[PDB]
């Protein structure tokens, strides 16, 4: 499965991003489901995409 | 069987920590779906009670169980023939299997091995891995520290 | 995800070993460099970039 996508903060301000040549960013956090048919599971994280 | 707060150890993922029990539910019946996290991913598994000993979920080791491992360590007679893939294969069988005492019987091989002559990086990954989640028994089982537990495997490993 | 769900060893598996992010950073990162629709800020006065 695939659920409930969350942003953090950027990682770097616009002008230092801007000085020292990194990109402006910031980071997804996805929950994945993995669920087993035959036996019963959920696998539950919190996978960085 | 089961309480809140066993420290009971699931079979691959190491030991693991239970918080509840959710009785939701699939074609109206409410199964004891009980509520486990681990703490190595950080990956929470919710398992029917039912079948809990079908995927082979598992209590905590004792003083007996620590004894036979250790009983199965210090023991250094084996037998494998050169042809190393061989051994590989073999080990990684056992390491799908996953059973503490041939968990230590590869363990004892490797650390014989790499003591002796010397290791392949995948061979040291896997003795490390193996290792690693022997120690995260061993002090979820004897309720102390990763190197506690380590000074009492290079205590007990051969010394 | 469908390649790897078969070839590995189930009651072994999570989400995260499941899960390979680079192709989708890799179509990102190819997306706002080189292509037609991403394009430098004209900026010589404000009316330019407006
Ligand atoms: C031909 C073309 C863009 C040309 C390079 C610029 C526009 C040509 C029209 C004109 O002569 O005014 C098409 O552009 C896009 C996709 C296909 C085509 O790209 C193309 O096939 C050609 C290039 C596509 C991407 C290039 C990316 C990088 O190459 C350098 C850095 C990156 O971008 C280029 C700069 C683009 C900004 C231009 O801006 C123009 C003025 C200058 O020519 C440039 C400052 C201004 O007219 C600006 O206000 C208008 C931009 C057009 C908006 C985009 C339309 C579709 C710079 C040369």
């Amino acid at each position: 499965s695939f659920s409930d996508p969350r942003f953090d903060d950027v990682k770097a301000p616009v002008d230092e991003c801007k000085d020292k040549d990194m990109t402006y960013a910031a980071p997804l956090f996805v929950t994945a489901e993995f669920i087993n048919n035959n036996t019963g599971e959920i696998k539950s994280q919190t996978v960085f995409m | 069987i089961f309480k809140v707060g066993d420290t009971v150890v699931y079979p691959h993922h190491g030991a693991a920590l239970v918080e509840a029990i959710e009785t939701r539910t699939i074609k109206g019946e409410q199964k004891e779906y009980l509520v486990l996290k681990v703490a190595q991913g950080d990956l929470t598994v919710r398992v029917p009670a039912e079948n809990a000993e079908y995927v082979g979920v598992r209590d905590v080791v004792g003083q007996e169980g620590l004894d036979k491992v250790f009983q199965v360590l210090r023991a250094p007679h084996t037998e494998e023939p050169t042809n190393w893939s061989r051994r590989y294969k073999a080990n990684l069988e056992k390491l799908a299997s996953g059973d503490v005492n041939k968990v230590a019987e590869v363990v004892r091989d490797l650390w014989r091995r790499d003591q002796e002559r010397g290791l392949s990086a995948g061979e040291k990954r896997m003795l490390a891995k193996a290792r690693q989640i022997l120690v995260g028994e061993l002090a979820l089982a004897e309720s102390t520290d990763d190197a506690k537990a380590e000074t009492i495997l290079d205590e007990v490993l051969a010394a | 995800v469908r390649e790897r769900m078969t070839t590995q060893d189930v009651e072994a598996i999570t989400p995260q070993t499941l899960i390979n992010i680079r192709p989708v950073v890799a179509a990102i990162k190819e997306f706002f460099g080189t292509s037609q629709l991403s394009q430098f800020m004209d900026q010589n006065n404000p009316l330019s970039g407006l």
